[PDB]
């Protein structure tokens, strides 16, 4: 059922801020 | 042996020298400079004062279009001569027009946005940012040639500008001029009369190129205006002078004879890095010298990449010479000559870094190293604390004065703007006519902070360790 989706241009910046937050922790940790 | 090494670095630094004094030509900054102020200076109109570097509106650009544009490109035909049918162009009386500039757009759909129910009523037209999901692909208005017809980008042979706002494709609503401007005027006043640019239009580019056969060397013209979802006009421009006809003269050989020098030079250095690396040292990085050595090996494979990809692609100057009353397609040719100024420039930069190798002759330039050696891992130790303090200064800037000042509208510009401060280049009035609280707040903290704290630091940090280099030093030699 996968599609490939989103063709579109554009940015979401609040996984990004949480992934990259949880890899800092990490990182630090 | 501090001696082999040190005359084949002198003859690279002497091929790469040479190799850029005729890459960077003379008599070059002033063609330009012409075309520049030709172009981007004459005023729309005798009784106007805009030009196309402060156009303001939709209507400004046909005024500059029918105008002050071709005042510029269609000069007169100097009659001395029996002129048969519509007479080439010289723009300076030396500057050949090579075939004919082209004109096109691109738009967005209307049906593209999603407004709210709750004022659904006094809304009904509406156009989002520009994106390849929501372009228009439809024949619009008098769909009678290729002005009103989509034509996809591989028809058009195009690629992506990446101009201010976003990244535009190279597929939209074209057209090709005339030859004399007679007929260019016509067709743009055609144009105009029937609506060409409406409320839906994201972009618009012109292209044209010239030759000026005294010194051969071509040059092609861009120029972008972009209509944002906002509403406003951006311009932006550019004039790339570049070279297709190299072998014309001896100096021409010199410069690929040097050329081919290079190449045998940066194969002399590859092998003997690997020849280096495969049995001595199988570690090898622990240096600062052998990371530069590699990153000047692969930015110089790089570039002999580009260039040998741009010169062996040069069929469209052959197609073009075929058939002279058509649009010569040079933007690919002027892209990758920027990305191959780009890399010979950053090239040029390392090997003169790379220079310090050799110059320890004397004691008194081996305590310097010695204590520059020393001295930079507390550097860099501190430096990321400068870094993090200045990058929380300019988040908190481009939160705060980032929609009104203009001088902080984007994190770049920011830091840039954050650094200039440093030099004495602000002004002090945007800021605190931006906000008359936490305004100069920002200002005289940063200032205090950054100045008094981080560069007395830096201070501190580098003459502790010199200090102690020198007197160790001092009392090695006292003692020995
Ligand atoms: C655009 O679409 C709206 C509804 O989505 C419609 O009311 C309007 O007439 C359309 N305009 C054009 C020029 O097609
Ligand atoms: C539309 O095409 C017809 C073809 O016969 C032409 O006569 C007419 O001038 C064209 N109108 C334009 C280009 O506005
Ligand atoms: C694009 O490339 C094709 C392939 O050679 C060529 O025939 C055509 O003239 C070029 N330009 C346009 C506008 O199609």
């Amino acid at each position: 059922r996968f599609v490939f989706p989103e063709p579109t241009a554009d940015v979401n910046y609040i996984v990004m801020l949480t992934c990259a937050v949880c890899l800092v922790t990490y990182m630090v940790m | 042996s501090v001696l082999r090494e040190l005359v084949t670095y002198l003859l690279f630094l002497i091929v790469l020298c040479i190799l850029t004094y005729g890459m960077m030509s003379s008599n070059v900054y002033y063609y330009t400079r012409m075309m520049s102020q030709l172009f981007l200076d004459t005023p729309v109109s005798k009784t106007e004062k805009t030009n196309f570097k402060t156009l303001s509106s939709m209507e400004d650009f046909w005024k500059f279009t029918e105008g002050s544009l071709l005042d510029g490109l269609y000069w007169k035909m100097q009659p001395s001569n029996q002129t048969e049918a519509d007479n080439r162009s010289f723009i300076f009386y030396e500057n050949l027009l090579l075939g004919v500039p082209r004109i096109r757009q691109l738009r967005v759909r209307n049906g593209s946005c999603s407004i709210p129910q709750d004022l659904r009523d006094e809304i009904k037209e509406c156009y989002d940012v520009y994106s390849v999901s929501s372009e228009d692909r439809a024949p619009f208005g008098p769909r009678n040639g290729t002005a009103w017809i989509y034509t996809s980008e591989k028809d058009l042979n195009g690629s992506s500008h990446w101009g201010i706002i976003a990244t535009y494709s190279g597929a939209g609503y074209y057209l090709d001029l005339s030859r004399t401007r007679e007929e260019t005027a016509a067709q743009v006043a055609s144009l105009k009369k029937n609506v060409w640019l409406d409320r839906g239009t994201r972009a618009t580019f012109i292209d044209f190129s010239v030759y000026n056969a005294n010194i051969n060397l071509f040059c092609v013209v861009r120029l972008l205006v972009e209509f944002p979802a906002t509403g406003g006009v951006i311009p932006s421009w550019q004039f790339q002078p570049l070279k297709l006809i190299r072998y014309v003269t001896t100096f021409d050989f010199f410069l690929a004879a040097c050329e081919i020098i290079f190449c045998f030079f940066i194969f002399y250095y590859v092998v003997e890095e690997i020849l280096e690396i495969r049995i001595h040292k199988l570690h090898y990085f622990r240096s600062f010298w052998n990371c530069l050595d590699v990153v000047i090996v692969v930015l110089s494979v790089v570039a002999i990449g580009i260039n040998i990809y741009r010169t062996s692609n040069v069929e469209v100057l052959l197609q073009f010479l075929e058939d002279q009353n058509t649009f010569p397609n040079f933007e690919h040719l002027a892209y990758w000559q920027i990305q191959f100024n780009n890399i010979a420039a950053v090239t040029v930069f390392f090997v003169w870094i790379k220079l310090f190798k050799f110059i320890n002759f004397n004691r008194t330039m081996s305590q310097l190293s010695t204590t520059m050696s020393r001295c930079a891992k507390d550097l860099f130790g501190f430096a990321i604390m400068f870094f993090i303090i200045f990058l929380a200064y300019a988040q908190l800037a481009y939160l705060v004065f980032g929609t009104q000042v203009d001088d902080f509208s984007t994190f770049q510009e920011c830091i840039f703007t954050q650094f200039r401060i440093i030099l004495g280049d602000i002004n002090f009035a945007e800021i605190e006519e931006a906000n008359r609280v936490l305004g100069p707040i920002y200002f005289t903290t940063f200032v205090f902070f950054m100045f008094f704290i981080l560069l007395n630091m830096f201070l501190a940090i580098i003459n502790d360790t010199y200090s102690e280099v020198k007197s160790d030093l001092a009392q090695q030699k006292a003692e020995m």
